């Protein structure tokens, strides 16, 4: 199986969504025309898994834009990589989603998400083998969080055989738009628990913590977060899309990472953490890069990793090294920390090599884990909702889309069921 | 799940209707509570200058059966 369709909705998954085609693009050696223009073959070789071939010979993204609000879709338009895009994968309406997920889910998503099935099952029958979806959305807001949850329900009714993934952004009140994105978080986790297969966490808490902390920014904007997000999708999505071994299509990246199906939300980590721009000059070494990749500090879920076991981890490096000195420095780093990995399951850790370093550096490595520590995060949201929902705290924006408070009592109570549930094997 | 969904939406339609419905009838109870109230106001005022008008008919009557 090759072909990938990419959907991004609502105005945080279109943001880090083109950010990810931008990156992705330049390291295929695609131009904003859809143009060709490198060196190497294999950069074409599995181009096939996110680039449609139209007579040109021109590569169009297989990427559909979503949002209620058309805003955002015209600075993705008017952006760098802009062009590139199929003008028909522009599915917008024009009333907006006010980060309500009952809007999203149920009101003015209900009335848009048919045109977006429309335009994934025109991108599905041009496959010869698709592999299935990829999301790019955040939980917080409406459109993103409970649209983009709908249209998930509705992409597995109609493809049930295909693998399903999310790039999920968590809110935090440390870089947050409103107070509701608790109660819209906790709504679309009950959604990803049921109907995807792997969801990468990406917590706004940790890539602020990142910013402010390591790359010395004293005030991160959205560009900042942005830049350590597309260098994590980047890294996740190596095997995928170049020559490669394992964990190398979505089925076999599941049946290695996912031990139990509701424990699929992952811990993506990245080393080197650079800033925007500002360019590192000395390479890392391999034991460099190893141990960076495993410290907390660099984790995009602002969970404590010695909180918790490892169920199972992917590593990719990527770059011109020792593959030696890699599997040297992988198995290094599992016996000094054995306690840390389960036992139940052997071997649970996968090593890829590439190549391919991504663009402004000579050495990279990302991580995925599913570590219970994760439950971290789920507490961490499941408290904000609390102290709202005890005290029935802004619920007229849901109830008056037609939703009942039952919703959110067994929202919360799956959510609930899902930290026990990664409590259970970290004990066991 | 697709029920649910069409259940929540009809809600929502519903609600906002009972709340256009009930809006609509308590201002048009309210708008003829008033207009009955301040003609009956005007109804009684009116019978007192009338019983004014027959006060002086008597009175003059009262003047003219005396000589
Ligand atoms: N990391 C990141 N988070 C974002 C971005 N834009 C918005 N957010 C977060 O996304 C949530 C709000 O959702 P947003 O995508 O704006 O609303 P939507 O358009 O209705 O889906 C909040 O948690 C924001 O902190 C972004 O560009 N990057
Ligand atoms: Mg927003």
């Amino acid at each position: 199986m090759r072909e990938i369709v990419h959907i991004q909705a609502g105005q945080c998954g279109n943001q880090i969504g083109a950010k990810f085609w931008e990156v992705i693009s330049d390291e295929h050696g695609i131009d904003p025309t859809g143009s060709y223009h490198g060196d190497s073959d294999l950069q074409l070789e599995r181009i096939n898994v996110y680039y449609n071939e139209a007579t040109g010979n021109k590569y169009v993204p297989r990427a559909i834009l979503v949002d209620l609000e058309p805003g955002t879709m015209d600075s993705v338009r008017s952006g760098p990589f802009g062009q590139i895009f199929r003008p028909d994968n522009f599915v917008f309406g024009q009333s907006g989603a006010g980060n309500n997920w009952a809007k999203g889910h149920y009101t003015e998503g209900a009335e848009l998400v048919d045109s977006v099935l429309d335009v994934v099952r025109k991108e599905s029958e041009s496959c010869d083998c698709l592999q299935g979806f990829q999301l790019t959305h955040s939980l917080g807001g409406g459109t993103g969080s409970g649209m983009g949850t709908l249209l998930i329900s509705k992409i597995r009714e109609e493809y049930p055989d295909r693998i399903m993934n999310t790039f999920s952004v968590m809110p935090s009140p440390k870089v947050s738009d409103t107070v509701v994105e608790p109660y819209n978080a906790t709504l679309s986790v009950h959604q990803l628990v049921e109907n995807t297969d792997e969801t990468y966490c990406i917590d706004n808490e940790a890539l602020y913590d990142i910013c402010f902390r390591t790359l010395k920014l004293t005030t991160p904007t959205y560009g900042d977060l942005n830049h350590l997000v597309s260098a994590t999708m980047s890294g996740v999505t190596t095997c995928l899309r170049f020559p490669g071994q394992l964990n190398a299509d979505l089925r076999k990246l599941a049946v290695n990472m996912v031990p139990f199906p509701r424990l699929h939300f992952f811990m993506p980590g990245f080393a080197p953490l650079t800033s925007r721009g500002s360019q590192q000059y000395r390479a890392l070494t391999v034991p460099e890069l190893t141990q960076q990749m495993f410290d907390s500090k660099n984790m995009m879920a602002a969970c404590d990793p010695r909180h918790g076991r490892y169920l199972t981890v992917a590593a990719i490096f990527r770059g011109r090294m020792s593959m030696k000195e890699v599997d040297e420095q992988m198995l290094n780093v599992q016996n000094k920390n054995s306690s840390y990995f389960v036992e139940w399951i052997p071997n649970n850790v996968k090593t890829a090599v590439c190549d391919i370093p991504p663009r402004g550096l000579k050495m990279s490595a990302t991580f995925i884990g599913n570590s219970t520590a994760i439950q971290e995060l789920f507490k961490r949201i499941s408290e904000q909702f609390t102290a709202m929902f005890r005290r029935k705290a802004f619920l007229h924006w849901y109830t008056g889309e037609g939703m009942d408070e039952m919703e959110f009592t067994e929202a919360e109570s799956n959510m609930n069921d899902l930290v026990s549930e990664y409590q259970q094997y970290q004990d066991a | 799940k697709r029920e649910h969904e069409r259940e929540v939406i009809q809600k929502a339609i519903e609600e906002n209707n009972n709340f256009i419905k009930m809006a609509k009838e308590k201002l048009a109870q309210k708008m003829e509570s008033n207009k009955e109230n301040r003609e009956a106001h005007l109804a009684a005022m009116l019978e007192r200058l009338q019983e004014k008008d027959k006060h002086a008919e008597e009175v003059r009557k009262n003047k003219e059966l005396k000589e």
